[PDB]
């Protein structure tokens, strides 16, 4: 996990979880509240929230549509996921500016 | 080396150009300071002709009027290279008998102390020009020049004149003017660099820093960082719509236009203002045109599959090695497939990604009608036009559509031909780089040409080869829902495709005007015709 | 010393030999000027006058250029990254070419020389024989290319071409290089189609001696040599010089020594694979290819220049 | 804040106010402040498009404001009708009218609009463009001088004649959409309503 392991894409499983905006993963191989990172590429790395989900088979990570086109990840290619730690010292956020628009016209 | 007098050029109004103005002095007016006494027991004779070129609005004339200024002398005269031709022998001979004469009758007055009398051309290269060699279809003959050389030196020659020419075409210009003893210093200006911009922003909002009309939010650092690949007339217009901008705030419209009267009284420059004419007003000539990255990067670009992503990454280190290296500052590479697989975007992302601060496209879309003879000029300014920069970008689209390819014969142009095989191995001046990229959809005939032993590289765009990735491609886009998701997967995933995506959009968009409950099948009965088997 | 500065400006005219010494005069006198509000002459600078050395030597290097002399800033565009001994073929040209410009020197019964210089594309040829001239100190030298005729005409190159000839016919001792004859003569496979008015005029050029008592050295590049024999001009060159590719992974190993690229512990990973075959390609192909693998993680370098190196270099 | 309804234009309310704001704005200030700033007046605009879409009217309408004298009109063909001496002179005598009141009382001058239309074939004749050149630009020129020209092909422009300093400022005056036709048709129907001499169904 810490070193980072090869893990096949999948879709979320539910809608709930999908707007949860948190990568689900099974039990077995990661926990609730996890903060991981996604290689894709030797450029291209993305940092995830995890979330556990019983239907998730193991050795597979389900992404919602959006995060799947935010990393450019397709269903069924191959990824490395690698545990993340934040230093809560200088990592922590206090404010966003977030450009919001209705999803649907 | 060479120890130089000590100037200031911001009480002069020159901003940029501390080494030009050095040498010019230097090898043209150091011997006219000196008292008559120890240049008559050296002999020195004296400079009497100078040529200046480069790229329009970066300062030529200006330099002229101040070094004029600067030894007392008359109001330089002034001509022009087209005018001078409007006309025939007999009407010509008289305007240039017009010029001299004022220097001829001082010299005859006083004799060895007269005052120097200056006269600046423009545009030299039209009458000092009998290169009509170029292009197949061009021809010149004029004898205009022999009178002016005549004038500048030989019988009745003048100790008390000084020619200065100006040019933006150093190369159409005769070899018979730059012999020593007419025309011998040259000098060359060119665009600024960020701290020349730094200096002219400094010197063009000085008269209204002294009055305090200049807001305290006002940066010019970020403005010199902002303005890239900018002319030396193009931030007097900045600053000069910035002006305007700002004065328009505080005016009443009524019956007739009058100033507020109450709200005039702190007239101020705010950062809004020159943020606003950046954003509108000005369009530099040699920078990045962001209209050009609508009419080809159309609907976007989505990922339906692994090919798609090979391609950026590799157009990725292709930019960071123009860039970064010193072994290699030219580099090309070629973009080919079968037609309608998405090569044009394609390019013309990697160009917009580029970041680099000159970017230009060649399309056949602009040559409509033309003649070879013509398109060669048009494709050797666009990459006269790349040598100026310190970092370029040039793609070229269809190339099979530039040189009039057409199977039965076959027929094509072979004054093109030559032309695109030379101008793909030629480096940059000093150490400036440049990056090519090219499209073509018929890489056979290419090859039959030699052309491919003239670019560095090669990216092959692929087609649609199964059907999960159409799969993708159809959820990605989002049209067709999951009741007739599925249905559409129970028959085309037991089999193989062959389809672009250009072809996919028109077909999607076709097999969406029927009713409701047969657009899926309207959608494959289109599908099996245009592919369905290799 | 006035006999010092006659050895030096070889090939000039009377009408620059005036302007060499008005330019170390106008030089001399800039150490002596001042301007505060308008430009003054100093009155304790003008006393002291003495035109020194350095004034001439420095306009010398700088301000003036003959036009019958060596343009020493155009070979310079040519033999750009230098030039190294990856193996034996590199010495056996550069020996083959002090041989030829002796000869066109010491020798009374050959007064015209000429060479070809013919290998696969990439391997080094423009690059050499610009070498070859620089080394021979002749006081003439010129180089005639195609990307300064861009546009032109048939008519218009003839003439370009004797111009180039007729200025080396008032030298004692000439060289001339003639680069890409392939691109001169507008060859396309297709057809074929060619000028048949350039290739009579330099069939004609390579023949005719220059004036009694003077010397001259021609020297030709190209790639395509089995289509310039069906044109008969083979026999217009008295020698031909064969510039190969890198063929063996030994070679390949100096090659890359002499770069100073790869570190000895990624040199000899790259050895285990590469000495098990043979390869094919030229030195201008072979530094693209290290620029490109370069620009990857420190991790991965190897495997994508292997990588790169099998997609493109197999056997011949 | 136009009253667009008034002045007699509709459907052209982004163009009206950039015209305004980048040519004629610094026009209506006094010439002390003008001094203090140092900026130089505009001297030449650009407007293509369609015929018959509004770009006289404007034109005129803009002028009027200002209250300044009557716009010049001159047409293209006109111009050159022989030779030098015909043209050529009949080209000084437009400039002329204008080239008195700067010699008289300078500063102050009112501004003198010089329409001229088509500018496409005078300028592809060489000697109209010379002599236009040197009036508008150069050493010896008038500061109390506004050309406006108009053509209705924009490639043929030439380029030595759009570049800072020059004509520099370029506009296009299209058809007009949904609303630019209901706001022009309001204006062209307002004398008869206010008479009651349209009916109801209309
Ligand atoms: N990888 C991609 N993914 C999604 N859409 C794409 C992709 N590449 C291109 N497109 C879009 O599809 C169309 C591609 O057409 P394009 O102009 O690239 O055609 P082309 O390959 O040059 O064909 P032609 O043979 O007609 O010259 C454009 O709408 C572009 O936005
Ligand atoms: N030993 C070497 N011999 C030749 N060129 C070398 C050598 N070492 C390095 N180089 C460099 O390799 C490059 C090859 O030279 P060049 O580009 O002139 O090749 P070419 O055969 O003329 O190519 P082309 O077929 O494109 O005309 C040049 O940069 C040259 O400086
Ligand atoms: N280096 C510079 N420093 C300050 N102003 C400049 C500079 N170059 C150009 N300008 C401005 O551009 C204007 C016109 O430029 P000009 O010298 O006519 O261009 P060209 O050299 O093409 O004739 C001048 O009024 C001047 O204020
Ligand atoms: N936007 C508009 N609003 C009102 N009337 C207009 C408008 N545009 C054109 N017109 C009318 O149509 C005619 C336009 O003529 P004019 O502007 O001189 O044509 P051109 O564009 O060839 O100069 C005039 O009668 C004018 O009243
Ligand atoms: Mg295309
Ligand atoms: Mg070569
Ligand atoms: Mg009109």
């Amino acid at each position: 996990n810490m070193a980072g392991r090869s893990m096949q894409a999948a879709r979320c499983p539910t809608d709930e979880l999908s707007l949860s905006n948190c990568a689900v993963v099974s039990e077995k191989d990661y926990q609730s509240g996890q903060h991981v990172i996604v290689r894709t590429s030797p450029n291209h790395k993305y940092i995830f929230t995890l979330r556990t989900h019983p239907s998730v088979v193991p050795g597979s990570v389900a992404f919602s549509l959006p995060q799947r086109k935010w990393a450019g990840l397709s269903i069924g290619q191959e990824i490395e996921v690698a545990l993340y730690s934040f230093d809560k010292a200088k990592q922590c956020i206090g404010t966003m500016t977030i450009e919001i628009d209705f999803l649907q016209k | 080396s060479i120890i130089n007098p000590d100037w200031n050029f911001e009480k002069m109004g020159i901003g940029g150009l501390d080494k030009e103005f050095s040498d010019i002095f230097r090898r043209a007016f150091a011997s006219r300071v000196f008292p008559p006494e120890i240049v008559e027991q050296m002999g020195c004779k004296h400079v009497k002709g100078i040529l200046l070129y480069g790229p329009p609005g970066c300062g030529k004339t200006l330099l002229a009027r101040q070094i004029g200024k600067m030894l007392n002398a008359r109001e330089p005269k002034v001509v022009n290279g087209p005018e001078i031709l409007n006309k025939y022998v007999g009407e010509s001979e008289a305007n240039i008998r017009k010029l001299f004469a004022d220097a001829e009758e001082e010299q005859r007055r006083l004799g060895a102390n007269s005052g120097l009398h200056i006269i600046i051309f423009d545009e030299i290269d039209a009458i000092c020009k009998q290169r009509g060699s170029m292009a197949g279809s061009t021809g010149v003959h004029d004898t205009v020049v022999n009178q002016l050389l005549s004038k500048i030196d030989g019988v009745e020659q003048l100790n008390n004149i000084l020619v200065i020419g100006m040019t933006n075409r150093p190369d159409l210009i005769d070899e018979a003017l730059l012999r020593p003893g007419r025309l011998e210093v040259k000098m060359e200006i060119g665009l600024p660099d960020e701290k020349g911009r730094l200096q002219i922003l400094h010197i063009h909002t000085a008269r209204m820093r002294g009055h305090q009309l200049l807001s305290a939010d006002v940066d010019i650092k970020e403005l010199a960082v902002e303005t890239k690949n900018f002319s030396g007339a193009e931030l007097e217009g900045l600053v000069r719509a910035a002006q305007s901008t700002a004065m328009n705030r505080h005016i009443k419209a009524s019956t007739k236009v009058e100033v507020d009267m109450e709200k005039a009284e702190s007239l101020q420059v705010t950062r809004g203002d020159f943020l606003a004419s950046l954003e509108n007003d000005i369009k530099p000539a040699f920078g990045t045109n962001q209209e050009d990255y609508a009419s080809y990067i159309m609907n976007g670009i989505i990922k339906w599959g692994d090919p798609v992503t090979r391609v950026l990454d590799d157009g990725e280190l292709l930019v960071q090695q123009t860039k970064n290296s010193d072994r290699t500052p030219l580099v090309s590479v070629l973009l080919e497939g079968p037609p309608h697989s998405g090569k044009t975007a394609l390019a013309a992302k990697i160009a917009e990604e580029s970041n680099f601060p000159f970017i230009k496209i060649c399309s056949p879309d602009k040559m409509i009608g033309f003649s070879e003879t013509a398109k060669c000029q048009a494709m050797k300014k666009i990459f006269d036009d790349a040598y100026k920069s310190q970092l370029s970008c040039v793609v070229v689209d269809d190339i099979e559509r530039l040189l009039d390819y057409v199977p039965i014969g076959p027929r094509f142009s072979n004054l093109v031909l030559q032309a695109l095989l030379v101008l793909l191995k030629k480096a940059p001046p000093q150490g400036r780089k440049l990056l090519i990229i090219g499209t073509t959809s018929r890489k056979d005939v290419l090859q039959e040409m030699e052309m491919l032993n003239a670019f560095s590289t090669t990216i092959h765009v692929p087609n649609i080869a199964t059907g999960e990735q159409l799969l993708e491609a159809l959820e990605l886009l989002g049209n067709f829902k999951d009741k007739e998701r599925t249905t559409i997967a129970q028959q085309v995933k037991g089999k193989k495709v062959w389809i672009g995506i250009k072809k996919l959009l028109m077909l999607i968009e076709m097999s969406l005007q029927m009713d409701p409950e047969y657009r899926v099948r309207k959608f494959l009965a289109l599908l099996r015709e245009e592919g369905a088997s290799p």
